[PDB]
This record gives structure tokens, sequence and C-alpha cells, in this order.
């Protein structure tokens, strides 16, 4: 056994002698050798040396392609690597302890810095042996998510960032693994493959905090590994999407929102698709009658890259889709209807340019306008006839038909007579009749449902014509006409000619069900006709007029409807955009005597402003708005940019249901979240169109919410808006995180927020615990707040007394927003769950540091961590704790507490072959610490069906933990007192026990 | 339709599904497997594992289980629903041979459910739900179907024969010869392939196993081992870390697969054998001359074996000469 | 023995909950006589075996007999305050017996007072669940026992 | 033949809808992405005459020459030989590598002062 560690020991010299082509036979003979002998000194010294010569091949290969100093090119490099790995790799299928030798070296919380691109390339060609497929595939897949934890952490932290030198991550190593795979390492591909299936699969989105976003890191390495690994190797692609369209063309209603943007990043290489695997789409194509409406439409707008390219994937797309429409079974004609939309509103040139000895015959025959004409014109004529099936269809439609007229112009005359029919069909031409339309026809009764989405049905007219009047011309004249007779008609009805004060409005009898969806109906056509009145005629007075009797129709049958007992708005994103700007900043003589009519009305204020509301909502939650081209980022953008402007303006030059103020207020707190949430790269540009960089454009506008906070301080408590003032904390709390922490702008933030919470002594609790929140989220970014954490302990300790209730506690007043009534549950729960941070970060780095064998400078930073708070637990477990979540939170924070001085210990007993900080920690925590736990163990217990006997089984776990936690450290302490020679027992007093005595 | 309408004409589709011919069972199954909820998939899925019986006819079946086939192709819930219907029951007499067919079927169709499927086919073997005599059952009338996969199940059966329990590892083997038994020549090589591996593997308990499927193969069927048995003489080429013990065992199975048949196929290898001693006898190196000695003792065995004629008798004589003189 | 008595239910027979007392009360007294040897006989393979197995019996009587300590406590009463009372003599010396290994510093010994400390203070609070489930919460009252010697002389 | 056109009539509308199927994706790569082809390497070995540096193929000698300068105007002090030849400031290591080195192993290069 030593004989052969010599000698295997002497050749690792030789590799750094040798030549590098010359290690590929020496290995083999010595990986042969290793089997009647030591292995895994073998394997280690292979791994360690091909690490370091990568690592230094990367250095130097990093700089200008000029003349540069490189011992080793990439090209020989890359081919002794992937000769060797398979060299390992046929080793371990004739002997099987290398490869658990293998597994067991490179075994992973710990950063493993064993691995290297050489090492997981390695472990990636040795899934090729199914033994060990689960087993090494399962070991990668642990080490990128605590590779993602251990980044999340370290940006997470200051006081951490400080301590800990950057390192080199799984997520990045694998990433070039894939580059190197280029050299033909064809042998990695198929388990890089299956790893970028299972990151994929096991942290895929399941909506169907903390660990959400590393989750979402490894979701995205496999989503790179797939893609990278696609482009590069051709044998391999085929079985990427076979497996990509796997979970993606399903029934089964799971997430796959993360499957369909792989899908679309894969077809963005159309001819890479087209050459080898485009068999796999058709047989996609030909399930989508069977697929519900939504994969339908999720899965055709994935492939469109594709789709705009190829013409036969076209033609193909059309004769599925061509089935499905003279396919008697429904729920198959919807997915044509959606095929036919989606085709239609993105493509202006369709269609082409068998049996056992059928063949087609390549006919050069030139594109044909007229023919395509022909062509689309019969697809609409297809689409026409589906406007007498379900109300889901006629939906479909009505927004299809916009983004149609809007790439067809030729279309746009088919569209119009479509649409016009459909309108004579409801549309009580009649001059007088009343009501406009007949709502009774737009209702099936079989149960009671909605056959005709009238209001939608009159959104898409409305929009179409006011595209055609203002795009073609440089029907139409009955059109106009047709609305205004519905527009005057609607204001002089009574509200009962639609059979609507309360007649039954119930959620339960038929004519009560009735009511209620021809109530949605007519406060949607009172939407439509509100945008319609708006843009024609101008700013005039008389259309102005009949917008706010309008809007009354509208509000008073909402009001009926809220007050017995909703839907979405019909205006659109650009008209809100619009409307608020004129209706709030537009100073022109002309505008202002008709604007003065929509001005007046405070409840139209309401509306205008909640709309724009619904729709920066609607972009949080689906991430596109209802409206014509509300799948648009950049038109949403830009709308966005346009409300942002008006609703600052507001709220800024006016001071203050909710007021107007407050909801502007409202929609810039969702704004700022959903600008941030989306439109990350145009923050710089969204900033620039509010009247340098980020950092500037954000203090100015943080300073701005400042002063405002300010005000609502400066006032009495009575008057203290609390929603306001939460809703300021919020906005600011958004805004801080675009500042750079190494700025003077983020300094002047931490500086503001420390001086308000020092001095303000409001009584809301939700107020406080926002404000500290946001306290703490900035001074974690700067420095530790151990020392911070300590000063509000001592607040809570004077506020809350002692449980001595013999010795008197001085008040601190460090803070005045710690005061008695937010002392506790809410300081006290907020600084403990900090504290509870910071024993996480400094765990953290014991486990890194014991692992590890920089040890002198993390040693002291540890010890003063860990020296602070001390004082910051001496302080509160010796305050008279409320018996609730406070005493509960304390004492698993304790066990937390004697856990990581244990684990420090356990570090010095395995370095301990004891610094004088380490002797005063150990001191320190005995004569300040366990004595007073004690205490206060006796302190919480003194004072004082089958769920009950659940809570007290529950109750007597949290100090019997506590208890152990002491012991144990305790324990480790004696072994460390043994190893140093130095008696650290002599800091601790003896154990205190409690006997129970019933009375 | 009405959904509650629906489900009532499912069930009288369900209610007679027994009674029913051989030629409609895959379109009456092909209507109630789409016309399945996601909810209701887990109550709809059970009673089809138990209204079903299967008890032209041999294509109808297939007909049956491609039309099964194409309808969980694309339904991931459908194929996890059949495996918790098994997984649920914990009777024998319940399971049959339509159980196991389906469970080989969710196996090769759909990869993401490989681990799913191991881990409940441990427990059912381990807690002795399944049965040889339901694997030779499932073989011997629904060939068809299953030689359709002979890579999933032989992937299977490798898994299965890696494991320390002695009825999951009994199973695999019955996998690797069952799988042997009755499919086709190109899987028989699979087989024989598979089981190389295992021997050259390094395991004492997988080596131990193999030659075991190796013999029970050779005895079971000579004349399909007759032609692969190039691919069993590799085995000599890794005798470095096999065991004195099994060594003997690799020498026995390969001098009675030699020895089996007198015609001109056996007479190449029985010749083929007599030197790949004769070379190692010889050898210098002293671990190979003990291995000539086993391997030459062994063959002499079968060659002897009482059940022989002068030119047989002076011809291991012979052989043993050769020993006796090295 | 002790792991093999169940608590049964509150449904069953008067006389069996009063045997299954009785036989607890036997157990806790051979379990007396057992720990109360180690004053006389107090070397570390004795106080070992004492330190480990007196957690288990410790353990076995909060699961097995505290369950049946909370269906009969008001019928029997003076008969559960006397198990309880003669069984926290027993807990008493397992306390100074942690104390002593620890004062000794004992690698071997004190690697199983961490356990045992937590067992019996689980033990404490166990008790006061019962008097919670018996409505009995303001009878619970705490109190720190002397740290004594092996022989029983006050360490102080 | 996948299919065959005329330069200049890339432009119509039949033209472009076939190129869309059968430009390959490496044509695709340089002519619609743009992007820029690998730029080959060879490494040498200077020595003197009586450090392994790998370079573009495009360089010129006199970029050797000035590096091994500032490792000790360039131009008149140093001059570059390979096989025991003269290498000409102008000619680049590609074409050394070619006529000059007359050899299968990397490329040699010894300087000496002038």
């Amino acid at each position: 056994a030593e004989e052969v560690e010599f000698v295997v020991e002497k050749a690792l010299s030789m590799f750094s002698k040798m030549n590098l082509q010359e290690i590929p036979p020496l290995v083999y003979q010595l990986l042969v050798l290793s089997s009647k002998g030591s292995r895994k000194s073998v394997l280690e010294g292979i791994i360690a040396f091909f690490s370091a010569l990568d690592k230094q091949h990367n250095e130097e290969q990093s700089g200008d392609e000029l003349l540069d100093v490189v011992t080793v090119p990439s090209g020989e490099l890359r081919h002794v690597e992937g000769t060797i790995i398979l060299h390992i790799v046929f080793a371990i299928k004739l002997d099987y302890e290398l490869g658990r030798e293998l597994v067991k070296h490179l075994k992973v919380g710990d950063s493993n810095n064993n691995l290297s691109p050489f090492s997981i390339a390695l472990l990636l060609s040795v899934t090729r042996i199914q033994r060990f497929q689960d087993q090494v595939l399962d070991l990668l897949k642990t080490s990128v998510v605590k590779s993602f934890k251990d980044l999340q952490l370290l940006q997470g932290s200051k006081f951490l960032q400080n301590l800990v030198p950057h390192r080199s991550y799984v997520s990045t190593m694998i990433l070039e693994v894939v580059k190197n795979s280029v050299h033909s390492w064809d042998h990695v591909t198929q388990g890089l493959v299956e790893l970028g299936f299972i990151l994929m699969d096991s942290y895929g989105p399941k909506k169907v905090s903390l660990s959400r976003m590393p989750n979402q890191h490894a979701c995205k390495l496999g989503a790179n590994i797939l893609l990278e690994t696609f482009k590069i190797h051709e044998m391999i692609r085929q079985e990427i999407l076979e497996q990509v369209l796997n979970r993606v063309v399903t029934r089964a209603s799971s997430p796959i929102s993360h499957f369909l943007d792989l899908l679309s990043n894969i077809v963005m290489y159309a001819p890479l698709v087209l050459q080898s695997c485009s068999s796999k789409v058709t047989e996609a194509f030909d399930y989508l009658s069977f697929l519900p409406l939504q994969t339908v439409q999720r899965l055709l707008k994935a492939v469109q890259p594709l789709l705009k390219v190829s013409m036969s994937m076209r033609d193909c797309l059309i004769l599925v889709l061509r089935k499905a429409m003279f396919a008697n079974q429904l729920d198959a004609r919807k997915s044509a209807v959606a095929g036919f939309l989606l085709l239609l509103k993105n493509f202006k040139v369709l269609g082409s340019l068998l049996s056992v000895s059928q063949v087609h015959v390549d006919v050069h025959s030139h594109y044909n306008s007229v023919a395509n004409e022909t062509f689309c014109l019969e697809i609409m004529d297809s689409l026409r006839r589906c406007l007498s099936q379900q109300a889901d269809v006629r939906l479909m439609l009505y927004e299809g038909f916009y983004d149609v007229l809007r790439r067809n112009s030729q279309l746009a005359n088919s569209v119009m007579q479509t649409l016009l029919s459909q309108l004579k069909q409801f549309y009580e031409p009649k001059p007088d009749l009343l009501p406009p339309l007949k709502l009774e026809a737009c209702i099936l009764t079989q149960k009671i449902s909605l056959q005709e989405p009238l209001d939608y049905l009159l959104c898409c007219i409305q929009h179409c014509l006011a595209w055609y009047k203002n795009t073609v011309i440089p029907f139409y004249e009955d059109l106009d006409d047709i609305l205004e007779s519905i527009t005057n008609r609607m204001i002089k009805s009574e509200l009962e000619d639609f059979e609507l004060k309360s007649a039954d409005f119930s959620q339960s009898t038929s004519i009560g069900i009735k009511n209620n969806i021809c109530a949605f109906l007519v406060m949607g056509v009172c939407e439509v006709l509100i945008e319609y009145n708006f843009s024609i005629s101008s700013f005039s007075k008389n259309r102005f007029e009949d917008i706010l009797s309008l809007f009354m129709c509208y509000k008073k049958l909402s009001d009926i409807l809220n007050e017995k007992a909703t839907s979405d708005s019909l205006l659109s994103m650009k008209f809100v955009s619009s409307l608020l700007t004129a209706l709030f900043r537009d100073s022109i003589q002309s505008h202002q005597e008709s604007l003065s009519v929509l001005r007046s009305s405070n409840e139209f204020m309401r509306y205008a402003v909640n709309v724009a509301l619904q729709k920066v909502q609607q972009l949080k939650e689906t991430g596109h708005v209802s409206g014509p081209d509300g799948q648009n980022p950049e038109k949403i953008f830009q709308n966005l940019c346009d409300i942002t402007r008006v609703l600052l303006w507001r709220y800024t030059s006016i001071p203050t249901g909710k007021s107007i103020s407050l909801l502007c207020l409202e929609g810039l707190q969702k704004i700022f979240s959903a600008v941030q949430q989306f439109y990350q790269p145009k923050i710089q540009q969204f900033l620039r169109a509010l009247d340098v960089s980020v950092t500037q454009r954000t203090a100015f506008q943080i300073r701005q919410f400042q002063r405002s906070l300010l005000n609502l301080l400066s006032s009495q408590e009575e008057d203290f808006n609390s929603k306001e003032a939460l809703l300021l904390v919020t906005v600011l709390t958004s805004l801080s995180k675009l500042l750079e922490p190494s700025s003077p702008q983020f300094v002047q933030m931490l500086s503001w927020t420390s001086k308000i919470c020092k001095e303000n002594s409001r009584e809301d609790a939700l107020f406080c615990k926002s404000l500290m929140n946001l306290l703490f989220s900035l001074h974690v970014s700067y420095k530790s707040p151990v020392i911070l954490l300590r000063d509000l302990s001592q607040d809570i300790h004077g506020h809350l007394g002692d449980i001595d209730q013999d010795v008197e506690v001085e008040k601190t007043n460090h803070f005045a927003i710690v005061n008695l009534r937010t002392a506790a549950p809410t300081v006290c729960l907020l600084v403990l769950s900090q504290a509870e941070k910071v024993l996480e970060e400094v765990d953290w780095l014991i486990t890194k540091l014991k692992g590890q064998v920089p040890n002198q400078p993390v040693e002291k930073a540890i010890i003063m961590q860990l020296g602070t708070l001390l004082t910051f637990f001496h302080e509160l477990v010796q305050t008279a704790l409320p018996s609730g979540s406070c005493v509960d939170t304390l004492l698993k924070d304790l066990c937390k507490m004697y856990t990581t001085l244990t684990a420090l210990v356990r570090y010095y007993l395995q370095v301990c072959q004891i610094p004088k900080n380490m002797e005063k920690l150990v001191k320190l925590s005995g004569s300040h610490l366990t004595p007073l736990c004690y205490s206060f163990i006796s302190y919480v217990q003194n004072k004082s069906v089958a769920t009950a006997m659940a809570r007290v089984l529950r109750e007597t776990k949290p100090i019997p933990n506590l208890i152990f936690a002491i012991e144990q450290y305790e324990k480790f302490l004696i072994h460390l007192s043994k190893k140093s020679k130095v008696n650290l027992m002599q800091h601790m007093k003896l154990s205190t026990s409690r006997d129970f005595k019933i009375k | 339709l009405d959904p509650n309408f629906l489900l009532k004409v499912r069930q009288l589709v369900m209610d007679k599904l027994s009674s029913i011919r051989l030629e409609d069972l895959p379109v009456i199954i092909k209507f109630i497997l789409h016309s399945v909820t996601a909810m209701d998939t887990l109550e709809v899925i059970s009673e089809l594992r138990e209204k079903l019986d299967l008890q032209s006819g041999q294509s109808c079946i297939i007909l049956l289980f491609d039309v099964i086939k194409s309808a969980i192709r694309y339904e991931k819930t459908i194929s996890e629903a059949w495996i918790k219907a098994i997984e649920n029951t914990a009777s024998v007499s319940e399971h049959k041979v339509f159980d196991l067919v389906m469970l080989f079927i969710i196996y090769s169709t759909n990869t993401q459910t490989k681990k799913y499927i191991d881990r409940v086919l441990r427990n059912k073997i381990r807690s002795g739900c399944i049965q040889e005599q339901l694997l030779q059952s499932t073989f011997s009338v629904h060939y068809l179907v299953l030689k359709d996969m002979c890579s999933s199940i032989l992937s299977l059966a490798q898994s299965l024969l890696h494991s320390l329990d002695q009825s999951i590892i009994s199973f695999g083997s019955l996998l690797y010869k069952y799988a042997f038994k009755f499919f086709d020549t190109y899987c028989q090589q699979e087989v024989v392939g598979a089981l190389v591996t295992h021997i050259c593997s390094g395991n004492e308990a997988e080596v131990d196993t193999a030659l075991d499927v190796l013999l029970e193969l050779v005895v079971l069927n000579p004349s399909a081992m007759m032609m692969n048995a190039v691919f069993v003489k590799g085995i000599l080429d890794y005798l470095d870390n096999i065991s004195p013990q099994q060594i003997r065992k690799l020498f026995y199975v390969l001098s009675t697969l030699a020895f089996s048949k007198q015609n001109e196929a056996s007479s190449h290898i029985q010749d083929d054998m007599h030197l790949v001693i004769r070379k190692q006898l010889s050898s210098t190196v002293f671990k190979y001359k003990l291995i000539g000695i086993i391997g030459a003792v062994t063959m002499a065995g079968i060659m002897a074996a009482d059940r022989l004629s002068d030119e047989q008798c002076t011809q291991v004589t012979s052989l043993l000469q050769l020993v006796h003189s090295c | 023995t002790v792991k093999k008595i169940e608590p049964g239910t509150a449904a069953d027979s008067q006389q069996i909950h009063e045997e299954k007392l009785l036989y607890w009360n036997m157990a806790v007294r051979d379990f007396s006589i057992l720990i109360n040897l180690i004053k006389v006989f107090d070397s570390h393979p004795v106080l070992h075996v004492c330190l480990k197995y007196g957690r288990l019996f410790v353990e076995a009587f909060l699961k097995q007999c505290m369950p049946l300590l909370d269906f009969s406590f008001r019928k029997h009463r003076e008969d559960v305050l006397s198990l309880l009372e003669t069984f926290q003599l027993d807990t008493r010396l397992l306390h100074h017996l942690c104390g002593h290994s620890k004062i000794h510093q004992d690698t071997r010994l004190t690697q199983h007072v961490p356990l045992l400390k937590k067992t019996l203070e689980l033990l404490v609070c166990r008790v006061k669940a019962m008097l919670t489930l018996n409505n009995c919460r303001e009878a619970f009252w705490l109190g720190n026992l002397k740290n004594r010697d092996l022989q029983g002389e006050e360490i102080k | 033949t996948l299919f065959r056109l005329l330069c200049r009539d890339s432009g119509g509308e039949t033209e472009s809808m076939l190129l869309n199927e059968t430009v390959p994706q490496w044509v695709i790569d340089i002519t619609v992405d743009k992007n820029m082809p690998k730029f080959n390497k060879i490494p040498f070995y200077l020595q003197p005459h009586a450090d392994r540096l790998s370079a573009s193929d495009m360089l010129q000698v006199r970029k050797v020459m000035e590096h091994v300068y500032e490792k000790i105007l360039a131009e008149e002090k140093i001059e570059l030989l390979c096989q025991d030849q003269v290498l000409d400031p102008n000619m680049d290591l590609r074409t050394v590598k070619h006529f000059i080195w007359k050899s299968g192993g990397d490329l040699t290069l010894h300087y000496r002062q002038k």
C-alpha cells in the first residue's frame, strides 16, 4: 500500500515535467495499475493537474489576440483532456470501485472546491454508465443549487461580501464545459442534455421567496445548457427538440412557461431546426386539435419564428388547421380559429408557391398577388362562418380582427362587412325605439348563458374603424352614423329599457343571472362609446357632455350591481394614457372649455385613474394588457411612461372613497414595481421620460417622496395618514433598490431613513414595521447591523422592563420609532428575524472556513459578530416579553445562537493541534448569556379536543431544544479544553436544573 | 356537453365493458381515455384498470395497446395515474397479465416516469405482489407487444440486477431469461451483451448472478447461444478482475456450450477453446498458467462426462497430458 | 420491559388503569434501586451504563406512562402525584450524575449528557402539558434544584 | 441542386421565400446575423539563436521583432531567423510556416541582435 503510494506520487511529479501528449499514455498505465493499489490518489491527482492546467490556460487566454504567451493551445488541451476522460470512463466500466471513489471524492452544504470544468466534464461522461447515471446527475443538480444559494447569500450582504474573495460558480463552470465540448467531446453531450432537463424539471415554476430566486437560476441554467448544446451538437438536437415538445404538447395544464421560452429560442435557428428535426414539429402540429385552446395559442406563438421563414411549415400548419375547420368535433375548431388568426395577423403572404406513386413536381411559377389575395380572402370567409359559434370563439375573432386588419390592408373591406353584418343582428335601426341594442338577442337560454359579447363586438368595431379612417383613407361613413346613433339613444335611454334599478340581480335565479350578464354588456358598451366620443369631433364640448352622461349611465349601473353583491375595462391602454394626460395636464384655451365638463365630475376622476391602475395590475399579473396593442412591450412601456408622468405630476402638484392623490400614489407604486419586474433594461429610459445615470435620476425621485413623508410625519397623530405613509415607504423601498450601494446617493438614503427612525414616534405598528424593514434592507447592504440590532434590543428592554421585577432598566431611547406599543410584537419579532440572518451568515463562514482546511481575518470578524450578537441576546433574554410568539422566537433564536457557537468551537477543535479573542468570546457567553438563559426559562414557565393536545405537545419542544443546545455547547467546550490544554469551563458556571412541583 | 350528462354516458360506456367484442375495445377505450379531466383522472383510471379483462384475436389485442400507447403518448397524468392504481393495490390476486404489460408500456413510452416505475416495481417484487408465474404468463401469451420494447425491458432488467435483495435480483435475472426466450435474434444478442457487461463489471453479486443466467440460457437454448459465443468468448480478455471461483464457472458455461451439439458450429468453438487454454497453460505469467489449469480441468469434465468413443477418450486424455506437462 | 407498557385509552376499566399505574410504580422503584447503586459503585463503566440507560428509561416513561397519566388524573390524583414525586427523586440523581460527568470532564461520559438533559427537561415540560389538559395550569410551578454530588454533598 | 438564381434576383418575392428555406445556417450566420468567423491561431517558439507564443496567422515578423526588443529601433537592432534563414520584416507568420519552415512541428523562430 505504501509502495504503490510512492510510485504514483512520483509519477504525479512527472505530470508537470513530461510532455502534454505523453500524459494520456501515462494515465492509462497508471490507471490500470491503480486496480491492485490506491484508487483515490490516482483520480485526485489527474483531476488536480488538469484543473490547474485549465485554469492557467484560461488566465493566459484572456487578453488581446495580438501576440500572447500561451503555454498549451486550446486545441490540443481539449484533445488530451477529452481522451483522458474517456480513459477514466472506460476504467470505471470494468472496476466500479474507481467510479465510487470519483463520486465520493467529488461529493458536495459545502463549496466543493474540487469541482472544475475538467471534473464536471468528467462527471458528465461518467453518466453514460447506467449505474452511475442517476447518482452523478443528482450530484450535479445539488452543486448548482448550492452554488446559486452561495451567490445569493453573498450578494445580499456587505459584511459577508468583504470577507470572501470571489470564487467561480458551478453555473459558470458548466457553461464553459458546453463551450469546450465543441472540440469533439461527444461523450459529454448526452449527460449534458440530461442535466439540463433535470434542472428545468426539478426547478421549473410551479405557480399553477428566499428559495424561489435560486430555483429560478437553476432552471435558467438548464435552458442555457439545452440551448447552447442545440447549436453546437447536430446529433443531439433532435432529442432536445423531441423532449422539449413532449413537455409542451400536453393537456395536463402543468406550468410550461419555461419550456415554451426554450422552444422559442431553439426555433430562432430555423434552418438549424429544419435540417435534422422537422418531423417532430409536424407530429406536434397533428395533435393541435386535441390540445386545449390555451396550449394551442401559446405553442403557436413559440414556433412563430420558424413559421416566419419556412413555407413548408406554414403549408403544413394550414393543411392541418384546414382539417380542424372541417372537423365536426368541437373544441378543435377553436384551435383552428386560433391558428388562422395568429397566422393571418402575422403574415401578409400565405400559401404555397400523396399516394404510393404520387410525387410532387417543382413547378417554377412566379408568386401571384391575386392568388394570394383570393387565398387570404377565403380564409376570412371561413372565419366569418365561425361568428355563429360559442361566445368564446366570437371573443377570439373580435380580439383578432384588429390585428388582422392592421397586417393585411387588403382584408380591411372583408373585416368591416363581417363586423357590420354582426352589428346589424343586434342594432335597432329604428331612430326612436329604445334601447339602441337588442340585449335579449345576445343571450342563449337552454341555464342562461351569454351568446354574443356585444360590448366586445363594439370595441373591435370602434378600434378597427378608427384605424380605417386614419390609415387607409390617405360602410365607414355609415359606421360613424350607427355609432353616433347608439351614442345619442343610449344617453336618452331611461335605464329601464334594458329591463334593469333592481329587478332580481341574483346569482342563483335564472332571471337574476340574465340581468347580471346583461348588466356587464351595457356597461361595456358605455365604455366603448366613451372611448369613441373622445376622439371624434376632437375636443368639443357637446361630445364631452355625452361622455359624462354615458359615464353616469355606467356608474349608476355599476353602483346598483356593487351594492346588491369584477370585469376588465374595455378602454385601451393608449386611450387611458391619452385620457389621463388631457384630464390632468392639458392647458390650451380651446381645450379648456370642453374639458371642464369632464374635470368637474369627481367620480369621472376616480374612474379614469382606477382604470389606469387596472391596466398596470394586469401587466404585473399576466405580463400583457387586455386592449389593442396589449401584447407589444414597446407600446406598453411607452404608455407606462405617459401614465407615470401624469400620476407623478398630480401627486406632487397637489397634496392631500380614497382621494385622487392617494390613487395616483398607489398607481406610482405599481408602475415602479412593474417596470423593474418586466422592463429591467429600460430603467434608464423610463426615468429619462420623467420631467446622468440611473442613480442620479432615482435619487431625484427619491428626494421628492422623502419630502412628502416628512409632511405626514410632521402632522399630528390623529391626522397621520397611515395608508399614505405605508404606501410612501413602499415607493421608497422600490426606488432605493435602484441606487448603487457604493455611491453618495445611497448613503443619503440610509442616513435619511436612520434619522426618521430615530426621531419619529408614530403609534401605528404597520408603519413602524415597514420603516424598520426599509432601514434594515438599506443597512445590511452597507455594513453589518449587529450594532444596530444591539441598540434596538436595549430599547425593547427599556420599554418592556426586566424579568427580575426588583432592578430598574434604564431607557436608552436610541430610536423613537421603538415605543411602548411597537416594542412588541413588532420590533422584537423584526430584530429577531434580522439576528437570525446574521447567524445564518456567520454559520456560512464557519462552514466555508472549516471545509477549507485567509483564516486570520475571517476568524476575527466572526468572533466580533458573535461578540456583538451576544449583547443583543443578553438584552432580550432578560426582557419581560409577552407570552406570544416573541418568547417562542427568542427561544428558537437562542438555540440558533448556541448552535453557531458550537460550530465555532468545533472549528477550533479541528484547527487547534486558542487565540485571546476566542478566549473572551467563550468567557463572554458564559457570563452574560448562559446564566441568564436559565433565568429566562424559569421566568417563561412560572408566569402564565384533539387540537388542544396538539398545541400543548407543540409548546413542550422549544425549551428542551435550548437546553440541548447549551449542553451540546458545553460538551464541545470540554473537548476543546482538553485538546488545547486551557480550561474553558472556568468561565462557565454549573448548569442549573429545574424541578416541577405541583401546588 | 353537460359534464353530468357526459359522466353518465361514459359510466354506461364502461358499465358493459366486459360484455363487448374484441375489435371495439380500442375505439370504446379511445373514447374513455380522452374523456378524462384533471380531477377525474385518478378515479376513472382505477376503474378502467379493473373493468378491463382482455382475456385476428392476436392482432386486435395489439391494436388495443396501440390505441393506449397513442392515448398516453402526450399525456403524463394518465400514465402516472395508472401506476398509482397498481401501487395502491395490495393483493397478489388482483395483479394480472394486463397489469404487467401496461407497466412496461409506460416505461418505454414516457421517459419522465423511469424512476417512479422502478421504485414501485421494487416494492411489488419485494412484497411478493409480482411473481415468476405472473411474469412467465405475461411473456408467454403477450410477447408480441413486449417484443417492440426489448431495449426498454433489458434496461429495466439491468437496473434490477444492480440491487442487493435476492427477490429483486432473481426477478431481474428472470427478465433476462424470458427476453432471450421469446424475442427475436437481435434482442437475444442484446441479452448476451448485457450479461457480458455484468460479468465484466466487477461486482461479486452481479458476476455470480449473470454467470448463472448464462448457464441457464445455454442449457435452455444452446442453438441460440451457439451463435453468441463470440461475445461470451470476449470475457476471457478480462480475467484479471474475476475471482478464481468465477473463472471456474465462466469456463463451465463455455465448455458446456461448446460441447452441447456435434454440429460444425460447435467444432469451431471446441477447437477455439482448446487453443485459448493451450496458450494459457504455456504462459510465462504464473496467474494465467493457473487459469489454464482450471479451464482445462473444467473442459475435461464436460469432455469426459458420462451420459464416449475412443477418439474422444484419447482427446480428453491428451488434454490432461498437456496439463500435467505444463 | 417499560417500553412494552402501553397507556391504553381513557375508556378502559378503572381497575385496568389502576393496575397499570401500580405496574408503573414498581418499575420506578426498580429504577430507583438500580440508579441509587452508583453511590457505592462509581466507576466509569457503571456510570456510562446508568447515564445511557437512565435516558432511555425516562424516554419510555414520558412516551408510555405520561399518556396514561393524561387519561387518569382526576379519578386517580393521589396515586399520580405520588408516582411523579417518587420519580422526581430519581431524576434529581440523574441531574447530579450529569453534573458529575461534566465536572470531571470525562469525554466518554459527557457525550451522553446533552441528550439526557434534554429528556430530563422534556419530562418537566411534559408534566406541565398534563396539567393544562386537566385545566390545572395554575398548579404547575418550577424551582431550581440544588447542585449535589453523587454522594449527595451540595456543590457550592 | 436545391435552388438556383441570379445575383440580382434575390429581391423578388418568389426568390426570397425560396432563399429562406434553402440557405443554410452557416451562411445565415455571416450574411444575416453579421457574425464574425473564427481567427485561426498559430503558436510558435521563440528561442535565442547561437517561451511558447501563440499569435494570429496574419501577424507580421515586425510584431515578433518588437516583442523581443521589449524583452531585451526594434527593426534595426533585431533580426529574426527560421531554419537558418533571414525573415522579411513585412512577411507574416502564416507565410513563414508554409514556405520556409518545411517541418511538421510548431514553428520555431530564432532571435539574434543585428
